[PDB]
């Protein structure tokens, strides 16, 4: 009699974390003003 | 930053309120007080 064999099993496929979209840039705000001069804001914006 | 935001400047007032004023005081019990306290230099542990 003649005989069965399985030709080529398949192999899985590849995948990746297509969870990263588009980015939605956020826009930024306006300060109003200070009454303190430059270089103290500067240090206090340097330890922020 | 709401320290930096929203302090503001002084507006300072120099004020000289002295003693003549309790001759002017609320005219129904005036006083002067350089009299008064000439008469509380002697005759001890009195009250006006």
């Amino acid at each position: 009699p003649l005989f069965a064999t399985p030709v080529d099993p398949k192999a899985l496929q590849r995948q990746h974390g297509a969870g990263n979209g588009i980015n939605s840039g956020e826009q930024m705000a306006t300060a109003q003003t200070s009454l303190y001069r430059f270089p103290l804001l500067i240090e206090r914006a340097k330890s922020a | 930053n709401v320290w930096l935001m929203e302090e503001q400047r002084a507006l300072e007032v120099e004020r000289t309120v002295s003693l003549a004023q309790h001759y002017q005081q609320l005219s129904d019990h005036k006083f002067n007080l350089a009299e008064i306290v000439t008469g509380y230099m002697a005759q001890d542990k009195d009250q006006k």
